RNA sequence: AGCCAGGAUGUUGGCUUAGAAGCAGCCAUCAUUUAAAGAAAGCGUAAUAGCUCACUGGUCGAGUCGGCCUGCGCGGAAGA
RNA sequence: GGAAGAUCGUCGUCUCCGGUGAGGCGGCUGGACUUCAAAUCCAGUUGGGGCCGCCAGCGGUCCCGGGCAGGUUCGACUCCUGUGAUCUUCCGCCA
């Protein structure tokens, strides 16, 4: 988890879902890349 | 009739030895406030026959190893104490394996923690050690399976502790002391204990403190919790003794013997036996009844190393 | 003997019996005795000449050995011994090796021929070729 | 698009050797078995096993791939 | 004895170091070495071991050496577990 602006895509498992209206991504394998509000 | 207790650590060895003797084994504050036998620890069981057999308890830790190798020095019985829970402990084994290599003539196995279990449990663990005893080279044993706090197994463990030889020794000895423990009672000087592997010995004689390399009259000396004016090998002997000597210069496994040896050598033959064969020059630790070592072993012929 | 459950084409230089330092305990994770790695590693060996870095097949099983079988000779250090200069570049545009010619090393490798793929024999000539001229050594033409 | 299966061998590849073998790189920058096979796009590891993916097949049955101009919205956006 | 701690090279001190051991510092022995010094390097601290020819009073063999042993780990002075040894401090030495 982390608020950054801008949250490219880093590994191939990661991917966008937008939950409550915000955008996250989640690196199904990778749980560090897991990201907020792009 | 000195039996000496030996098992893994915390299976009952002191609860026996406190429904046998009832007395404490612990002296120093630290076990007392440990709990466990840090070090070795002594029981005596007096009687109206005039026989008082000797009781050495002693950790079952191999960092602790050097003070039972103090212990296990003029032994006429061994003991090892045996939990049914487990049944026999890998430190168990070990100290079967010690008393196989160091001769001792007989050993008895008693079985503890037998209330606790069925008595399935208990007729198992009495199969497995009449097996371990023949993997070991062991002759005649006398499994004895007891709950201690309860005292289960006392009366028939009462025949087998009065058919326990005390060894005799030939009056043509020269007399051999292995010095235990020092500590001054405020009383009369130093009064050192220790097995005496040969000889008898009075007040009046005067001995050869090795290590410290000085003569030492005898001021006093207690047989087995009995004090008397001679004292004959195969006890434990508490020694007063007098003479230059000073305890900063005594240390455990000194010998105190009735004439100067001469000075200790290094190189060593021995036979050797082993469970499994030793190999050429490697560094090992000596372990002698109340001495650490640390040596390298070689080998000649077949069994036959130098130290 | 089996069904797959260990090998793969990958081994030492054939002097070195059982190696420990690269590998040691790594070779005995499984079950295959330590002889075939030792004793039956010099079959090979010495049937053409030491330490030959040929990669074996070793299925390792629970039943007993497996299959002594050490095949292939690798390419690499095979045009290095067999050309004869041991030196390279790793550099394949920026210089060039050497030079040989096709009479060696397109002779050399048929002994290979039964277990290299191809359509015909040129097909793994070119492909050996290819990858020896790759090599940086510019071979005759 | 899923589903089902493949996705090589000389490959511990020249240098540079703890070892980099598709897996920093010297350099991989070939070609070939056939469906291609990346002298390799991910991870695993000292690198191989291991799984993947690109890639080439089979089931499926009607629409589908990735960008450009774009107009309007979202996050970035905390004060008494 | 017990608990905890420091140290244990390959001449000493230190930096160390998991990629194969190296280096900084130092004392001394000389060489290159001056009138002596000083300095620079070189050369060196040569170590041990089972065994050998031995008493050869020594010299070799192979092997090893960060006290020694053990394991990693792919590879250890290097990580770690032990093991003692020396060393620091403290707990009690109760026939
Ligand atoms: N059920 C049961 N438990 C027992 C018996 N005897 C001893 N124990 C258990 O053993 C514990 C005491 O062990 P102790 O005798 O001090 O051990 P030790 O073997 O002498 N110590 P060390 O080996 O160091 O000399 C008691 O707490 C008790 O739980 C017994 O007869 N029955
Ligand atoms: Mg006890
Ligand atoms: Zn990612």
């Amino acid at each position: 988890m982390k608020v950054r602006a801008s949250v490219k895509k880093l590994c191939r498992n990661c991917k966008i879902v937008k939950r409550d209206g915000v955008i996250r991504v989640i690196c199904s394998a990778e749980p560090k890349h897991k990201q907020r509000q792009g | 009739m000195i039996i000496a207790t030996a098992g893994h650590v915390d299976h009952g060895k002191t609860t026996l030895l406190q429904a046998i003797t009832g007395v404490n084994a612990d002296r120093l504050p630290e076990e007392k406030k440990r709990g466990m036998t840090i070090d070795l620890g002594y029981a005596y069981w007096p009687q109206p026959d005039g026989r008082v057999p000797g009781f050495i308890d002693v950790p079952g830790h191999e960092k602790f190893l050097s003070n039972m190798l103090a212990g296990v020095g003029g032994i006429d019985h061994a003991l090892l104490v045996v939990a049914c829970d487990d049944g026999v402990m890998a430190q168990t084994r070990e100290h079967l394996a010690i008393l196989q290599l160091t001769g001792n003539p007989m050993l008895t196995v008693a079985l503890t923690k037998a209330d606790r279990v069925d008595e399935a449990r208990v007729d198992e663990v009495e199969r497995q050690v009449k097996e371990v005893l023949r993997e070991y080279g062991f002759a005649e044993a006398k499994l004895f399976i007891t709950a201690a706090t309860e005292g289960r197994g006392m009366d028939a463990l009462r025949e087998h502790l009065l058919q326990l030889p005390e060894r005799e020794h030939a009056s043509q000895h020269s007399f051999r002391l292995a010095i235990d423990r020092a500590f001054t009672v405020k009383g009369a000087g130093l009064v050192v204990t220790g097995t005496a592997l040969s000889g008898e010995v009075k007040v009046g004689d005067s001995l050869w403190l090795t290590g410290v390399n000085k003569p030492m009259r005898v001021r006093a000396l207690h047989a087995q919790n009995q004090p008397t004016e001679t004292a004959n090998a195969g006890q434990r002997i508490a020694l007063n003794i007098a003479g230059d000597a000073e305890k900063e210069q005594i240390n455990r496994g000194d010998w105190l013997l009735a004439d100067v040896p001469p000075e200790p050598f290094t190189r060593v033959i021995v036979e050797l036996q082993t469970h499994t064969p030793l190999t050429q020059w490697q560094p090992l630790h000596i372990h002698h009844a109340a001495s650490h070592v640390t040596g390298r072993v070689s080998l000649l012929e077949d069994n036959l190393a130098e130290l | 003997a089996k069904k797959v459950q260990a090998y793969v084409k990958l081994q030492v230089a054939a002097g070195m019996a059982n190696p420990s330092p690269p590998v040691g305990p790594a070779l005995g994770q499984q079950g295959v005795n330590i002889m075939e790695f030792c004793k039956a590693f010099n079959a090979k060996t010495d049937s053409i000449e030491k330490g030959l870095p040929i990669p074996v097949v070793i299925t390792v099983y629970a039943d007993r050995s497996f299959t002594f079988v050490t095949k292939t000779p690798p390419a690499a250090v095979l045009l290095k011994k067999a050309a004869g200069i041991k030196s390279g570049s790793g550099k394949p545009n920026k210089d060039k090796v050497g030079k040989i010619s096709r009479a060696q090393l397109q002779e050399i490798a048929q002994t290979k021929a039964a277990d290299m793929t191809g359509a015909d024999i040129e097909a793994m000539t070119r492909s050996i070729e290819g990858t020896a001229r790759s090599m940086g050594l510019v071979v005759e033409d």
